[PDB]
């Protein structure tokens, strides 16, 4: 039943002809965001094509840049390296930058309990759903949101916040639609 | 059912519309409103079926399958699939041995992502001017760029036109520099019968859905000549902790698209070549210049305006460009600008913040760029218009002929072009 | 992946090829071998996606959905979906009140299934001659064919051209006969701005995949004017025990195809009309004649040969046809025949076996048909060629122009046409 | 699971562009036939778009035409009517014309046991698979086969057996491919 549902959504979006992130009338990523915002009760959502993009967004969004430090007690080997590459140090005395939740087919059904938390920045890694690398950042912090978008090339340049280095962490609508579908099937509105 | 399918066929336009009143002055437009949409990419049954095939296989295999398929066609020794063109360029630079602090020569005119790949590699972009006809990195203005820090030259095959590899390759071997191509527009473009992406020590290439060879959304690929480069780029991913992996969904679309690429390319070539030939007869317009050994992919079609015509005496070039843009757009040809400002003067390269505290930039001699440094690139921005989707899409004969009528129609109203341009208010 | 996708685009042909040597005599063909294929039906992404929609719904709903959708467009009061065009005609005849033993007037020139629908209704086909230009049932002859048994007249909108409804309808009301259309070629064809299938008391229509409006394989539909007819046809299915039901799979393809029919029809119309106009300038060829109020669907394009040209003095018409067929086919235009023999002389209407023991036929005074009864139909078979798939497919401008060049090329070799025709061996 | 397998087959054939019965390089109906011939151990197979077509084929194939009679002891109410319409009477003294097996998703797996029998003509009704009306006639009798094909308009007229009345009982390749798939999934190599 999964193979059909996946195929159906890919067919629908392909039929629509709207498969670019930056294209007008793209409503798959916005749809994904809205669901996650409603589930988490967060005001702002930013989609990425990589967990790295969500991580960098949360860090740079709180001005945790080259030369700064944060708490890396809850980071895995990969995130440790990413922080080192960004030029960010460790301190046990400082707060954590985010709470990361790796989402998969086991725990996707129970997303309410996971996302309803006091964490001011929630990072969701959807990569293990098998639709391709994807991550979403959730916050009530407007400044984090705005900085997270501006770090993406074509993020809030669809037309205060001056951008430095930028990456292409824009998510494929097709990938976004698959995740949106998966969420809708597994209980979430 | 929600579909992009166009229901109205493009009628064969009357050749007599060259004598018609301009659409900006209440005349009949060459292209009616209904015929102004184009489909891109070309999504066929094959692409839907390919999703149903690929979904059954492991995602990493689908990505591997694509990488190999496209690699063999391009003729690159080694390749890494990635989530974006920006990431491919980053991996290309690092793979070719670009270390933190190194300087990289780049054209002032290109997409931001070219330079943001250099900065991502912790290197410093050294912006250079372009040839006024090819619009690519000018090899003449390159002596004055070299320092002890300079590690690599990064030419852009902009629009799809292969850059002056022969000249830039000589400069690289002379100064023991590495050559890194940006082939994000040059899908299927060739020089001496060799595809762009094989010339440099490494190269990056966007495979986004707005490129001549599109994948299913965001995607890219990095090519490397030697295995030592390929291994270093792989080793960087291990050390950096960056996840630059491609989506199978995106790759799947590439697999099916590649089977039909040559077909689309052929229409693209014949359409563009015809338009060049026809614009050669016009007094006002001129299509892109192409070296003999080069083959243009025509991702974008940049048209030169003769701003030095007598009718345009005391009119600044930007007003002519703006007027022509409004005139053409009213006729139905959506001519536009690709880059509004040169990368040096984009905010990222004004604030020079980088990773933070200006990390890459403070690791070398600070450069305050000024407009007078890039006269050729600025002349282009003032005196050219671009067609993007309208010639990236392999349009039918009726549509291509509609374009030809439009330019020939406007070419018969050079006086009115001048009158309209002069009525435009001044700006900063 | 196994795909029908054509990889080589049809190049724009040089208009100088009109002066070229014929391909039959070692010349360059107007259409190269690679450009001789056409795609039909036009299977797009929409059609694949539509299968994924319809598969989830009850099959009978999918069939109902289609029936209504197409009915509304055609403008028929009532409709029954069926497995085939043959079955639709059978249901149309019975529904309109044709009982066993009744005679039904039909053209001698049509597809076998027209007459086999009459025989399936247990009625006796009375074959009539055709007009030499429209190629449809000739109304002038209908006096000579009426008997006390004659119950209905069954004209065929052959090729897609609407038959002379005005004349045939008057004859029917005058003799209290029913009019039953065969609209199996006349998808979207109109008379006085009304679609074929709405004129008669009932009508049948093939929806097979080789028709301008194709479903997914075999399918058809029956239209009825009044509910009395629709109910009788439904009652027949109950009593007969025949299962003439449509496949949802077939219907699904129809649902998606109908959304894009008008688009394809428009290309079809403009292509055909252009070819008519161009063949009007030729001395050797003439396109189909079209009454003022009629619109041709151009399922088939029948070209008349001027066998009365001076160069073809003592050359029999069939040899001219055969020579032209070989000449055109070598150029790349696959002109052919639709029907080789008239239905009277097909084995079913020679043995007159029917259901067995000649069930339908022994109910009425049998007539021995002879070739001299149908002079117009036989003239057509000797002096016309048919294009079929090449103009049913909404071909691109380059392909249509290739056709026009081919006829104009051959039109400049009327002498060689004559020389080749005269060299053909005789046939009894 | 079923939805995907059905969709996949329809997509494959649609991608091939070979959806006409009478078209060259159509190998879905031949493939269907071969499987059924191998399962039944019969030499000849004829596909129909209706059970009526298979019935008429079996009758006319044995020269049971208008005026003749056969045994109607095992006929359902529908086939009783069809025989009456064909003009065929009843006689208990005569043999049955065929043995009809209604195939569905329940019994498709156990087709070997059903088809391994020693009647003159085996008729399989696949309509209840839900791919549309379809039937197949199986026999070792060459004359039945030839008459069953000749009954169909475009049956072996791709260019002896003189045809009378004819019908369009040609099966849609798309429909044929779906049934072929169903068989392959449920055994029947
Ligand atoms: C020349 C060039 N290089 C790079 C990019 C960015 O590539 P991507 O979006 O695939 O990262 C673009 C814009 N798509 C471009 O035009
Ligand atoms: C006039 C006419 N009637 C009937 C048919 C046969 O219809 P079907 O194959 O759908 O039974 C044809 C040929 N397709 C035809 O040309």
């Amino acid at each position: 039943e999964q193979l059909f549902q996946v195929s159906f959504v890919l067919a629908r979006v392909l039929t629509s002809g709207i498969i670019m992130s930056i294209e007008k009338n793209e409503n798959e990523l916005k749809g994904l965001e809205n669901i996650l915002k409603k589930t988490s009760s967060k005001q702002y959502a930013v989609t990425f094509n990589s967990i790295s993009g969500a991580v960098i967004g949360s860090l740079w969004g709180q001005d945790i840049v080259y030369g700064e430090a944060t708490n890396q007690q809850s980071l895995d080997e990969q995130q440790e390296k990413l922080f080192k590459w960004l030029g960010i140090g460790h301190s046990s005395l400082l707060p954590e930058p985010y709470t990361l939740h790796a989402i998969n087919w086991g725990n996707i059904s129970n997303l309410q309990k996971i996302t309803h938390e006091e964490a001011h920045v929630t990072l969701l890694d959807f990569t293990k759903l098998g639709f391709g690398p994807c991550a979403v950042l959730l916050t009530n912090n407007e400044t984090i949101y705005k900085k997270s978008e501006r770090l993406k090339i074509f993020g809030a340049f669809d037309l205060e916040i001056k951008p430095g280095l930028q990456f292409n962490f824009r998510l494929s609508p097709l990938v976004g639609a698959c995740i949106k579908m998966a969420l809708i099937k597994m209980g979430l509105n | 059912m929600k579909t992009d399918f166009i229901m109205v066929p493009t009628a064969m336009p009357d050749e007599k519309m060259i004598n018609y009143q301009l659409a900006i002055d209440g005349g009949e437009p060459v292209i009616p409103k209904a015929n102004r949409k184009t489909i891109f990419p070309n999504i066929a049954k094959e692409d839907l079926f390919q999703m149903m095939i690929s979904v059954q296989k492991p995602e990493e295999m689908v990505v591997s399958e694509f990488a190999e398929k496209y690699r063999q066609r391009v003729g690159a020794p080694y390749a890494i699939p990635t989530a974006s063109g920006t990431s491919s360029l980053h991996l290309a630079l690092v793979g070719a041995g670009v270390k933190a602090g190194d300087e990289v020569i780049v054209p002032a005119f290109t997409f931001i992502a070219t330079a943001q790949a250099i900065v991502a590699a912790k290197a410093i972009p050294v912006f250079a001017d372009i040839d006024p006809q090819t619009y690519c990195l000018d090899p003449r203005q390159l002596d004055k760029k070299v320092t002890a820090r300079t590690k690599a030259v990064m030419p852009v095959h902009v629009h799809g036109l292969p850059a002056d590899i022969d000249a830039l390759a000589s400069f690289c071997r002379q100064h023991q520099l590495a050559l890194i191509e940006d082939a994000s527009h040059a899908h299927s473009a060739t020089l001496h019968g060799r595809y762009c992406g094989t010339f440099g020590d490494a190269a990056g290439q966007s495979l986004m859905a707005d490129k001549n060879f599109p994948l299913g959304g965001e995607a890219g690929i990095a090519f490397f000549k030697e295995r030592e480069s390929y291994d270093r780029a792989l080793a960087f991913l291990e050390e950096s902790g960056l996840d630059y992996r491609m989506s199978w969904v995106a790759a799947a679309f590439g697999i099916s698209q590649l089977d039909r690429l040559d077909y689309y390319d052929e229409i693209r070539q014949r359409n563009a070549q015809r338009l060049i030939d026809e614009l050669a007869t016009t007094r006002l317009f001129t299509g892109p210049m192409i070296p003999a050994a080069a083959k243009h992919s025509f991702n974008m079609f940049r048209i030169k305006i003769n701003t030095a015509l007598p009718e345009f005496k005391d009119i600044p070039e930007y007003k002519l460009k703006l007027a022509l843009q409004q005139i053409l757009n009213e006729e139905g040809v959506f001519a536009r600008e690709w880059q509004n400002t040169l990368l040096p003067f984009h905010l990222p390269f004004q604030n020079k913040k980088g990773f933070g505290k200006g990390y890459p930039f403070f690791l070398g001699d600070s450069q305050e760029y000024k407009h007078e440094h890039f006269p050729n690139a600025l002349q282009m921005l003032r005196s050219t218009l671009v067609l993007c989707r309208e010639l990236r899409s392999p349009v039918e004969y009726e549509k291509l002929h509609s374009y030809i009528i439009t330019f020939k129609k406007v070419d018969k109203n050079i006086q009115r072009v001048a009158e309209i341009a002069s009525q435009i208010d001044d700006v900063p």
